[PDB]
């Protein structure tokens, strides 16, 4: 909790200390353009970034400098990146609606994930790296069971593009945001939207999970953060 | 579309 | 840096027709 | 009395030829020592279905269940179900039917339930291009097996029906000398509950093994789809080499587990089948059991087939010392005369068995 | 160590039989190494390559008779 | 219907 990390539209990657209130390390040309999606292994040692140049780039921490590892190049721009929390998955959101995984140890392919009608925005993968969600902008949330990349439902869950979709830690449960301007809860088992959340006067554009999760926490365009809690 | 567009 | 080229499988799918199928289902 | 075994080894020849034998039979000492004793419920599923196609029996197992006495009746067949425990693939079923089928007084016409691949048991696709042919090359003209709909583990729902037109006196004798020429090689790349990529990527991995050939290769692409998909995710191929100047089939199967690369098992068994043709003469070694006691139970006539020294492992010298014990024919060995390969030819007479069943 | 008689020499187990003279088949699929060693042993195939008017119906069933007595004598 | 697996299993 001492250092942040911030991916910009211009391609370029800038880290900084709490403790110091400076920027210690700015790389102007981490990437030719945005740099979509930033996702970090369990170990906190590698880096993965996904960018607008069609590129997944892997970085290593050494002392606090980056270092670019290898490149992943892909056919088409990524929109997100995600890590499995056992850091044995990679999954790859792209403009061409497919969801690409990838094994992280030896990167190689192995599942490519199809059914959405447009990109997929937000990717998420369960505690046990069983079950992985994926939401994209046709208002459509698909759950996949990652041993054979099934599709165990297609859930119609919100009325607008659902940007972020995040699970429950040690549980299969997740939370979705959409443009709708709505928070919804949901079962991961039972596939059942649990509560609806209505607060948002505008576009739900983040969303995060507390790592006990006790609490979710919530921005929108009317730049209101709340904090939503267990209770 | 543009991609900035949709998910920004 | 390495570079490492992924051009994946193409995920289009031309179905069989019905019949074809019952043909080849029968063998 | 009796002529005894001891343990689970070889059970469904020890009662498949024991049936076509009509000679009573004493399996003992069945897992003993082991903290689950006895028979396992396949096994027990398996005496239910000899059962079933015949009649006159008598199956007798023991309190323990660490013995069984199995009297045979005559093949009788007819139309039935059976369903399959979880245990154990309809391959594990099908397979002893095939011996018992084609000498039968009624046709078989069988229903099989439950799982329809596994790791260690025939597969449908291999049942149906990799042991059936074999058996119109022993006379058996017309054998089928439908496939209804496919169950992969562990859920199963699996359906296939097996019937056998052809009903024979029994097999014609075997004269096979020679090392066949392979002309192509086929097969089919299955999956069920799954996106068709997959399926697709296995072709692409044997194809990169097998391009070197110089002969056509063509993977048929089967992807279950729908209420005939199986209540499981699963995937698989087979890979069959063909020679049509007469005949013959050498092939391979295996099937995917959760997590596996498609490309990683369609390279394995695309390399797979190469070293069973390796290992083959006229025949791979997931054959032998089948062709070796249709020659056995051949007219009183010697049959000859080519085998190679890499077939001849322990499996095949049980299964020879199984047939002694209950035929006590004895299958002689002599060399081949070529010096290009070490192959090694097969001869054994005939029983002299006959379809005392069917009417005439 | 000809195997003919080790095969019917019953007190020597199958395993024994095997190795002297260089386990169940209700497992369907045969043994084999494994793929990593599988796959080394064919990056080429050259081993492998090498396997790649009697008048009356009745005169030829006589015929097929009597050529399948005359392989009998020959063997016996 | 003759014969059976009479199952004399514990």
């Amino acid at each position: 909790g001492l250092l942040v990390i911030l991916g910009t539209r211009n391609g370029e990657l800038q880290l900084f200390d709490l403790a110091s209130s400076s920027l210690l390390d700015t790389i102007e040309d981490a990437h030719d353009a945005a740099i979509w999606s930033l996702d970090l292994t369990s170990d906190g040692k590698r880096l993965v970034t996904g960018s607008a140049d069609k590129t997944v780039k892997f970085w290593d921490f050494k002392v606090l400098k980056l270092h670019h590892d290898t490149t992943l190049e892909l056919t088409d721009d990524i929109l997100c990146v995600r890590v499995s929390p056992d850091d044995r998955y990679l999954a790859i959101s792209l403009l061409d609606n497919t969801v690409k995984v990838f094994f992280l140890d030896s990167m190689k392919f192995y599942l490519s994930l199809y059914g959405h009608k447009l990109p997929v925005l937000s990717i998420d993968i369960s505690f046990d790296s069983k079950m992985i969600i994926t939401s994209s902008a046709d208002k459509n949330i698909k759950i996949w069971g990652l041993d054979f990349g099934d599709c165990h439902k297609s859930l119609f869950a919100h009325q607008d593009s659902i940007m972020n979709v995040k699970f429950l830690p040690q549980s299969h449960n997740f939370f979705s945001c959409s443009k709708d301007a709505v928070v919804k809860y949901w079962d991961g088992e039972k596939f059942e939207c649990i509560q609806k959340l209505y607060a948002h006067q505008s576009e739900v554009w983040a969303l995060a999970v507390a790592t006990d999760g006790g609490f979710v926490v919530s921005s929108s365009h009317d730049h209101s953060i709340r904090i939503w809690e267990e209770t | 579309p543009d991609s900035t567009n949709i998910k920004l | 840096p390495k570079v490492i080229r992924f051009n994946g499988p193409s995920d289009v799918y031309v179905p069989p027709s019905k019949k074809t199928q019952k043909l080849l289902r029968s063998g | 009395k009796y002529t005894t075994f001891q343990g689970s080894q070889n059970f469904r020849l020890r009662i498949v030829l024991a049936t076509l034998s009509g000679k009573p039979i004493k399996i003992e000492k069945i897992r003993s020592g082991d903290l689950n004793p006895g028979l396992k419920d396949y096994e027990v599923s398996f005496l239910r279905l000899i059962e079933s196609v015949t009649n006159g029996s008598v199956i007798e197992i023991s309190y323990t269940g660490t013995t069984v006495i199995y009297r045979p009746g005559i093949i009788v067949g007819g139309a039935s179900t059976h369903i399959c425990p979880s245990s154990k693939p309809v391959g594990y079923f099908v397979e002893p039917m095939l011996y018992l089928a084609p000498f039968s007084k009624k046709k078989f016409s069988i229903l099989f339930k439950g799982i329809t691949a596994s790791h260690n048991d025939a597969g449908i696709e291999a049942i149906k291009w990799g042991l059936m042919p074999v058996m119109e090359k022993f006379g058996v003209r017309e054998c089928a097996l439908h496939t209804l709909k496919r169950g992969s583990p562990p859920l199963g729902g699996g359906e296939v029906h097996l019937v056998v037109d052809s009903l024979i006196a029994q097999p014609i004798t075997m004269h096979e000398i020679d090392r066949p020429i392979i002309s192509s090689i086929t097969g089919v790349a299955y999956s069920t509950r799954v996106s068709p990529s997959l399926v697709n990527r296995m072709i692409d991995g044997a194809k990169k093994v097998l391009k070197n050939l110089q002969c056509e290769v063509n993977i048929t692409a089967d992807v279950w789809r729908g209420e005939n998909s199986g209540k499981s995710p699963g995937w698989g191929i087979t890979l069959v080499a063909q020679s049509k100047q007469k005949g013959w089939s050498y092939f391979a199967e295996d099937i995917g587990d959760a997590g596996s690369i498609p490309e990683e098992l369609g390279e394995k068994v695309a390399c797979q089948l190469l070293e069973e043709i390796s290992k083959s003469a006229a025949v791979g070694r997931n054959q032998l059991p089948l062709a070796i006691v249709y020659m056995v139970i051949g007219k009183e006539d010697i049959g000859r087939l080519r085998i190679n020294k890499e077939q001849i492992d322990e499996r095949f010298i049980i299964l020879l010392r199984d047939i002694k014990k209950i035929f006590n024919t004895e299958v002689f060995l002599k060399p081949v005369d070529e010096a290009d390969n070490e192959d090694m030819i097969a001869t054994i007479k005939g029983i002299g068995f006959t379809n005392t069943s069917k009417k005439i | 160590w000809n195997i003919g008689k080790l095969i019917y020499m019953d007190n020597i187990s199958p395993e024994e039989c095997i190795r002297r003279w260089r386990v169940d088949l209700e497992k369907f699929v045969p043994y084999f190494d494994t793929f990593e060693k599988l796959a080394k042993k064919w990056k080429s195939v050259d081993a492998i390559k090498e396997r790649f008017e009697y008048d009356t119906w009745y005169e030829l069933q006589k015929a097929k008779i009597s050529k399948q007595l005359e392989i009998n004598n020959i063997e016996y | 219907k003759r014969g059976g697996v009479i199952d004399k299993r514990f």
